[PDB]
């Protein structure tokens, strides 16, 4: 049963650089070496078949290298719409075999969230729950700190993030932060505020709004 | 346009089986044959087998002998895949594929079929407005408490794609699943409505919410 493994699972480079993706076989596979990529939605494309041959409607940006047990994916120049995992596959031997993926992180130019807060609706306060939720808006880089405070009580525990996968034309990230508490604990407070800390913006951004 | 679309997401049973189409368009079936792989969540492919439509042989990986069953309908131009006696480990992403020749590849695939193996049962989202009491204005849809994966939305009948951000869902302590869509405008483009159009399929739940923006 041949092994391919991408030692490597997650690549980052800046727009513009050449990228080089490798896949290594437990044994020879005389070229028998396809390349996929799979978007963040879960589009598969294939990209190259038997080692160098570029699928038509595939930009030139992509070659494909090498022979026995080594084999390489190569961007000439990375665009935004390359954000993608990399596969490789073998069709030396059946059972056909893939690589574990290379996830390539896009590197760009330092941009600050533009920041959102919104109050639960009526509609989920009526069944015993309010969420409260900061939107963090087109950044860059992902790495970012979102703090609650309610009535200036800065919170623990009582949130969950989530991020999307970068954008395919700006390479930009945006981030969900949900504050959960019980109707009756939301109504005990007055100011509800989510204060973002992050490399583009020169000091923290702070969004509030009052109950009643 | 070749094109590969296969059945919508599927709750399932421990112990229960589940048959997952792939109905092909653009291209004589019977020249063609049909591979099928598997995705776990973040996961890498494995290959389960392959089928050739002109006759009904087919090929398995060895670890899906016992699991899988490939076959094909060639009025429909439908291929098929059954899964038996399911457990988590099957909790995963189908893909059909096409193999073409040049030197075989894998050269269209499906958009993939989500299968949970769960005991716990359907529930359909609670949609939420998200809505706030600078140069650009957001608004968006909590769709929260739903079980299982997935749900689509769209904006506007996917009239609205641009500023549009539907986050991955997270797994709440609850055992159910939350997300929220967001829609950002410069504040000036005051003409158009705001509506979320959520599918989630396992409860056969829509559901338009329209974000009143209250303006006046």
């Amino acid at each position: 049963d041949i092994q391919m493994t991408q030692t490597t699972s997650s690549l980052s480079a800046s727009l513009g650089d050449r990228v080089t993706i490798t896949c290594s076989a437990s044994q020879g596979i005389n070229n028998y070496l396809n390349w996929y990529q799979q978007k963040p939605d879960g589009t598969v494309k294939l990209l190259i078949y038997y080692t160098s041959s570029l699928h038509s409607g595939v930009p030139s940006r992509f070659s494909g290298s090498g022979s026995g047990t080594d084999y390489s994916l190569t961007i000439s120049n990375l665009e935004p719409e390359d954000i993608a995992t990399y596969y490789c596959q073998q069709y030396s031997n059946l059972p056909y075999t893939f690589g574990g993926g290379t996830k390539l992180e896009i590197k760009r130019t330092v941009a600050a969230p533009s920041v959102f807060i919104f109050p639960p609706s009526d509609e989920q306060l009526k069944s015993g729950t309010a969420s409260v939720v900061c939107l963090l808006n087109n950044f860059y880089p992902r790495e970012a700190k979102v703090q609650w405070k309610v009535d200036n009580a800065l919170q623990s525990g009582n949130s969950q993030e989530s991020v999307t996968e970068q954008d395919s034309k700006d390479s930009t990230y945006s981030l969900s932060s949900t504050l959960t508490l019980s109707k009756a604990d939301y109504e005990k407070h007055k100011v509800y505020a989510c204060e973002v800390t992050h490399q583009g913006l020169s000091s923290p951004v702070t969004k509030s709004f009052n109950r009643g | 346009e070749v094109q590969l679309q296969q059945s919508g997401p599927d709750l399932v049973k421990p112990g229960a089986s589940v048959k997952i189409s792939c109905k092909t368009s653009g291209y004589t079936f019977t020249e063609y044959i049909m591979h099928w792989v598997k995705q776990s969540h973040g996961k890498s492919l494995e290959w389960i087998g392959g089928i050739i439509p002109n006759n009904g042989g087919t090929s398995y990986n060895q670890k899906f002998k016992d699991k899988a069953t490939m076959t094909v309908d060639k009025s429909s131009s439908t291929g098929y895949m059954e899964l038996r006696s399911l457990t988590s480990e099957d909790s995963a992403v189908y893909y059909c594929t096409r193999r073409e020749v040049y030197y075989y590849a894998l050269d269209y695939w499906g958009q993939g079929t989500l299968v949970t193996v769960s005991s716990a049962s359907t529930k359909g989202p609670s949609v939420f407005p998200l809505a706030p009491c600078e140069s650009t204005a957001a608004l968006g849809c909590l769709v929260k408490d739903y079980f299982p994966e997935p749900v689509t939305v769209s904006w506007n009948s996917g009239a609205l794609t641009s500023g549009v951000h539907t986050f991955p869902a997270v797994l709440q302590s609850s055992g159910l699943y939350s997300l929220s869509s967001v829609v950002t405008v410069p504040s000036s483009n005051g003409t158009q409505t705001y509506t979320c159009n959520v599918d989630h399929k396992p409860s056969n739940t829509k559901v338009d919410k329209t974000v009143e923006r209250k303006s006046c």
